[PDB]
């Protein structure tokens, strides 16, 4: 019901049709759900109201409460087709820095990986992507790094000379 | 050097890899022979839609009245002219 | 909610990084738009820019039998709109993202949500 | 039976959700697969079956090794690890690939 | 049934080098070699010259469906600059337009 | 000079469209885009089989209504669903019309997996740009 006037002027007077226009068409087409809808819809959307832990900011004390830092992403599918291979993301960027208990692994695990261990903050990113899947590849990730920790308790003999 | 050898060596044996090093050249036949090859791409078979059972589906609506194939329709009557002049 | 009501843990999300993708500039103008404005709706303290786009101009010539003396080549004024959500929980992104992709916008204005979990580490 | 299966189609054809809106034939679509299952989180499908974290990777005992005395356990172990590398795969047919592989080189 | 005859030639020569997956695929991994032995790779070697055409998997060069061209195509489209240019001259196609820059 | 999609002037009160009237150099400037599909996208992937479907969409409802699709459609997917707007013109009795229309919807609705859906253009004006 909006005879809205849409097309570009022949010379000196007003756009083309009135009703449909092929641009009107063109456009991405937004004219349902109206700021009212969009209220109705925003108060229908208000359940779910699950709270959050103020475990500060500035990239920091989220890492030293817990330093893995696993990506679940849920990416937008194209077409007619759901099948997205895009949600198999998955990396376990643990901030070693935070654990800050090794007393003879520190000499073990700067070698035990290659392309980690920084200077300002050890971001242990190493990423574990083996498996078909997110969370299953997440916890033998986790695994591995206990049994890797496990291993470095009891550091071996030949370690010390680097 | 040898201390590096010995550690990655350690490193598969717990981690479960590759244990001693050699020639990089075996990372070519490792994904020629585990990942994809060359003619195996995904725009391949489906760079080209075989055009026989869309042809059928086609001349199926045809027949059914709800579908038009001009191009295919004067073809057939340009040879049946040309058969009428022939030969 | 209608979502049945259950009494076990929940995952600890954080960061809903978004990044949007399109070429139409109006569209993702729009889209970037009623993003923030149900965003705070919501009530999420959130930023707002302009990242780099980025253009990978093609080559093609201008005509189609002969010709080179005067090319031409096909671009796009495309741009991005990283709608991120600095800390939050889970199922509200999840219904958010439910809501946005109930209408989303054509082609054009293609979202890429990312979250960043946390979880024990041992 | 007869009265019964008629009750039954009955049941079927008139208390279940019909159309007559149209937020009624959304909720057939989202419930007749018509409609992704939003929000579209990737999982309706794309599952490559299980791993159970522990399945995988684990190749080192599952190798056969020949004789030690030749490159070939190298190369074997190399192409276990392409393959743990490949997350494009699952564990039977990793195990077929391996199979195959160790039969072609070592039939003899 | 196309109407040309090089999409045709192009079709068949796709689907023989895709089909026989398994001989192809160890021929190209075990040819071309300086590890392992090479009584394999000469058996190969053979394998690939004794057999016929339409089977190696050296077959791919990129054509589209409205003309069926080689000189100039792009795989994220399947098609040519002139069908691409011919579909964005008609506004089929988004974020397309002159270098505006 | 360049005739990628104009018509020079003639006579005056000649049939005319908005796609039938523009230059090569307007395809984003005095002219929209008919096809908002996700193809042609970045940084995005997957363009070659979104504009194959396209098409065949296209050319499968132009020969579905005879002699009534002037201008090609204008597809929208937003996730799950098939939008059309075709230019349809008002043909014959409704009776057919909603008969076609929902044997078309049903049809690719159980083929294409994604609800299809089509609205006829029920203008008695079409969308002339040029008087030529």
């Amino acid at each position: 019901p909006l005879p809205v006037r849409m097309g570009y002027p022949v010379k000196k007077g007003v756009p083309m049709a009135k009703e449909g226009n092929l641009e009107l068409l063109k456009i991405p087409n937004f004219l349902h759900l109206t700021p009212v809808a969009i209220k109705k819809h925003c108060e229908a959307l208000k359940d779910f109201c699950t709270e959050w832990p103020a475990a500060l900011d500035s990239d920091e004390k989220c890492e030293k409460h817990f330093p893995i830092e696993i990506d679940s992403t849920d990416y937008v599918s194209s077409g007619p087709s759901v099948r997205n291979p895009r949600a198999r993301v998955v990396v376990l960027r643990v901030k070693l820095s935070s654990l800050n208990l090794d007393d003879h692994a520190k000499k073990k695990l700067i070698k035990l990986v290659g392309e980690r261990y920084c200077k300002t903050t050890d971001v242990l990113t190493i990423k574990t992507d083996r498996c078909p899947l997110r969370r299953q590849n997440y916890d033998y990730a986790v695994y591995l790094l206990t049994v890797l920790y496990h291993e470095s308790w009891n550091t071996e003999e030949w370690e010390k000379s680097k | 050097s040898e201390y590096a050898f010995r550690m990655s060596r350690l490193s598969a044996r717990l981690f479960g890899e590759v244990t001693r090093p050699t020639n990089s050249k075996s990372m070519k036949v490792v994904k020629l022979f585990s990942e994809l090859p060359l003619a195996k791409k995904k725009e391949t078979y489906d760079w080209y839609p075989n055009h026989h059972t869309y042809a059928e589906l086609m001349q199926t609506l045809r027949f059914l009245g709800l579908y038009r194939d001009e191009h295919q329709d004067f073809m057939d009557e340009q040879k049946r002219l040309k058969k009428l002049r022939g030969k | 909610p209608v979502v049945t009501i259950s009494d076990e843990p929940d995952i600890l999300y954080k960061r809903l990084s978004v990044l949007v993708k399109g070429h139409d500039k109006a569209v993702l103008d729009s889209y970037e738009y009623f993003a923030v404005l149900a965003a705070k709706e919501l009530g999420i303290s959130i930023k707002v820019h302009e990242p780099p786009r980025k253009i990978e101009r093609f080559t093609l010539l201008q005509s189609v039998h002969i010709y080179k003396k005067h090319r031409v080549q096909y671009e796009m004024r495309t741009l991005y709109r990283c709608l991120e959500l600095e800390h939050l929980t889970g199922s509200t992104a999840d219904v958010y993202l439910e809501y946005i992709q109930r209408n989303l916008p054509e082609g054009v204005a293609m979202e890429v949500t990312k979250t960043q979990l946390e979880q024990l580490p041992e | 039976s007869l009265w019964d299966v008629e009750f039954a189609k009955q049941l079927a054809t008139v208390n279940e959700q019909p159309l007559q809106n149209g937020f009624e034939e959304l909720i057939q679509w989202t419930k007749e697969g018509k409609l992704w299952e939003f929000p579209i989180n990737n999982e309706a499908g794309f599952d490559d079956d299980g791993s159970e974290f522990h399945e995988h990777i684990f190749l080192e005992k599952h190798l056969e090794s020949f004789p030690k005395q030749g490159p070939i356990r190298h190369f074997m172990e190399l192409v276990t690890c392409g393959l743990s590398k490949n997350p494009y795969l699952s564990v039977k047919q990793k195990v077929e690939h391996i199979e195959w592989f160790r039969n072609y080189f070592n039939e003899k | 049934h196309y109407v040309d005859w090089r999409m045709w030639r192009d079709v068949k020569r796709r689907k023989m080098a895709y089909e026989y997956a398994d001989e192809r695929l160890r021929i190209n991994s075990l040819r071309k070699n300086t590890i392992l032995p090479k009584i394999l790779q000469d058996v190969a070697d053979e394998e690939i010259a004794a057999l016929p055409r339409d089977s190696c998997p050296v077959r791919i060069r990129n054509r589209c469906v409205m003309t069926s061209r080689p000189r100039g195509v792009k795989r994220r489209w399947r098609l040519s600059r002139i069908v691409f240019r011919h579909l964005a001259d008609h506004g089929q196609l988004s974020g397309i337009q002159r270098a505006t820059w | 000079k360049n005739r990628a999609a104009r018509v020079r002037v003639s006579k005056g009160d000649k049939p005319v469209t908005y796609e039938e009237a523009h230059a090569p150099h307007y395809i984003a400037h005095r002219k929209g885009w008919l096809s908002l599909h996700t193809g042609n996208l970045d940084g995005e992937d997957h363009a070659a089989e979104r504009t194959v479907e396209d098409v065949f969409l296209r050319k499968f409802m132009w020969g579905t209504f005879p002699g009534c699709l002037a201008d090609q459609l204008v597809l929208k997917r937003r996730g799950n669903q098939l939008e059309i707007c075709a230019v349809v013109l008002r043909q014959l009795s409704p009776h057919k019309y909603y008969f076609l229309v929902g044997y078309s919807e049903t049809l690719l609705s159980y083929f294409y997996k994604c609800p299809v859906r089509l609205h006829l253009q029920t203008v008695p004006s079409k969308v002339v740009y040029k008087y030529l």
